[PDB]
């Protein structure tokens, strides 16, 4: 738990700035729909409850 | 001398799956309209049953670097290991893509791959990369060579899929090795090339070979 | 030596020098090792 | 455990002062995607949990 | 190598309209080295 945990941490900070994503830089966005492809959100949700 | 793909030129994207021990080989397929999913047509059988070549042939439009695949989309040629390549569908005119979509039960994190009708936008654009050492970034892709194709949004390779017992292909951080080969390259004016629909008249454009039309009685044959 | 390229074949059956396409985990396994066999088709990569 | 240490590493590289650098976090997502054991046996995709 | 890193260079400023101070500096360590390749090449063939 806690190895998937941290993977999802590392993930979530790897996330991209807000501000890039206004800026609409094609990199941010990529790897912003990359991170969620890896982690789809229904599970982040189940994990929580 | 050894040929080295280039735009301009029609290919076809084989991958090879070992079936009851026996090799097989298939080419890349999308028929575009009413379907923009890709799919694998057998190209080994040939002699005892035809292939459907037409809607498996691709041009290459553009080959370019990153960054100047950045700066366009900001705003012949050789191809080189390491570029970014638009592939378009030579019946459709649409273009290779990998789409946001994914119908596949065995991997979660893969995506389907189809035809769109724009080549704006990254989906559109795969980087080629070598299969083997033997060949290396900035050198020329060379007929025969085994290539990896990467999606430069999604940052999959085009994979083929054998988990089900249907072959399928689809977008998977996995890598599947394909190779491109050459339909044509370049024809001088007239010089009939196989592959085009053209018509067969009997004399002074009179008379034409056909069919029956349809309803006919003869079943069209 | 060094500039020739050659391809290996056995001359009574035909076929042709090449590796055995190892099978994924040989990465895990670490093996730098890969079978050689003679395949009719072979690879492009087959010369030495 | 393992896993976890070079996790935990990989997040004090990418992410300082409470901003993500992008220069560290694209090639971390890069690398862990084209090395998809990292993110463990689930999450593999095929027969994956 | 070379030649690809300077053509990637050119087009990471190609929609900035000025070089700046930094970029002009790298710009002239590639030429020089280049320079110096160019020359270096020229010698193994002159004579000829």
């Amino acid at each position: 738990m806690s190895f998937y945990a941290a993977l999802i941490d590392l993930l979530g900070r790897c996330a991209p700035e807000m501000h890039l994503i206004q800026a609409g830089k094609g990199e941010a966005l990529r790897i912003r729909a990359i991170l969620r492809s890896l982690v789809p959100l229904d599970d982040l949700v189940g994990i929580i409850s | 001398e050894v040929q080295f793909l280039r735009t301009d030129d029609e290919v076809v994207l084989q991958c090879s799956a070992t079936v009851l021990k026996e090799q097989l080989k298939l080419c890349l397929a999308a028929e575009g309209f009413g379907n923009r999913l890709c799919f694998l047509e057998p190209t080994s059988n040939a002699q005892n049953v035809p292939p459907d070549l037409a809607i498996c042939c691709f041009t290459l439009e553009q080959s370019l670097s990153v960054r100047a695949l950045q700066e366009m989309l900001a705003n012949h040629r050789t191809l080189l290991y390491g570029h970014a390549i638009l592939l378009r569908h030579a019946h459709s005119r649409m273009y290779l893509s990998c789409l946001t979509t994914s119908r596949s039960m065995t991997d979660k994190l893969a995506f389907d791959v189809g035809l769109q009708e724009d080549a704006t936008g990254e989906a559109c654009w795969w980087t080629m990369h070598p299969a083997s050492k033997q060949r290396s970034e900035g050198e020329k892709v060379r007929v025969g060579d085994d290539l990896i194709l990467v999606s430069v949004s999604s940052e999959r390779y085009l994979h083929l899929s054998t988990a089900s017992g249907e072959l399928q292909v689809d977008a998977s951080f996995m890598q599947t090795l394909w190779n491109m080969n050459p339909i044509c390259s370049c024809c001088e004016e007239g010089y009939v090339t196989g592959g085009h629909v053209l018509r067969l008249f009997h004399g002074h454009m009179d008379e034409c070979l056909t069919i029956s039309a349809a309803d006919s009685d003869d079943q069209r044959r | 030596y060094g500039e020739s390229l050659c391809f290996v074949q056995h001359v009574a059956s035909g076929l042709w020098l090449t590796y055995a396409a190892p099978d994924p985990k040989a990465l895990r396994l670490g093996v730098l090792k890969k079978k050689a066999i003679l395949h009719q088709e072979g690879h492009m990569d087959d010369a030495l | 455990c393992g896993g976890e240490r070079y996790l935990d590493f990989l997040r004090f590289a990418v992410f300082v002062n409470g901003e993500s650098v992008e220069e560290n976090a694209n090639v971390v997502v890069r690398l862990l995607i084209r090395k998809p054991e990292c993110f463990g046996p689930a999450l593999r995709g095929e027969g994956g949990s | 190598r070379l030649q690809e890193s300077i053509s990637d260079f050119y087009w990471y400023y190609s929609g900035k309209d000025v070089i700046e101070e930094q970029g002009k500096r790298n710009f002239s360590k590639a030429m020089s080295v280049a320079k110096q390749v160019f020359n270096s090449l020229t010698e193994y063939i002159q004579g000829p």
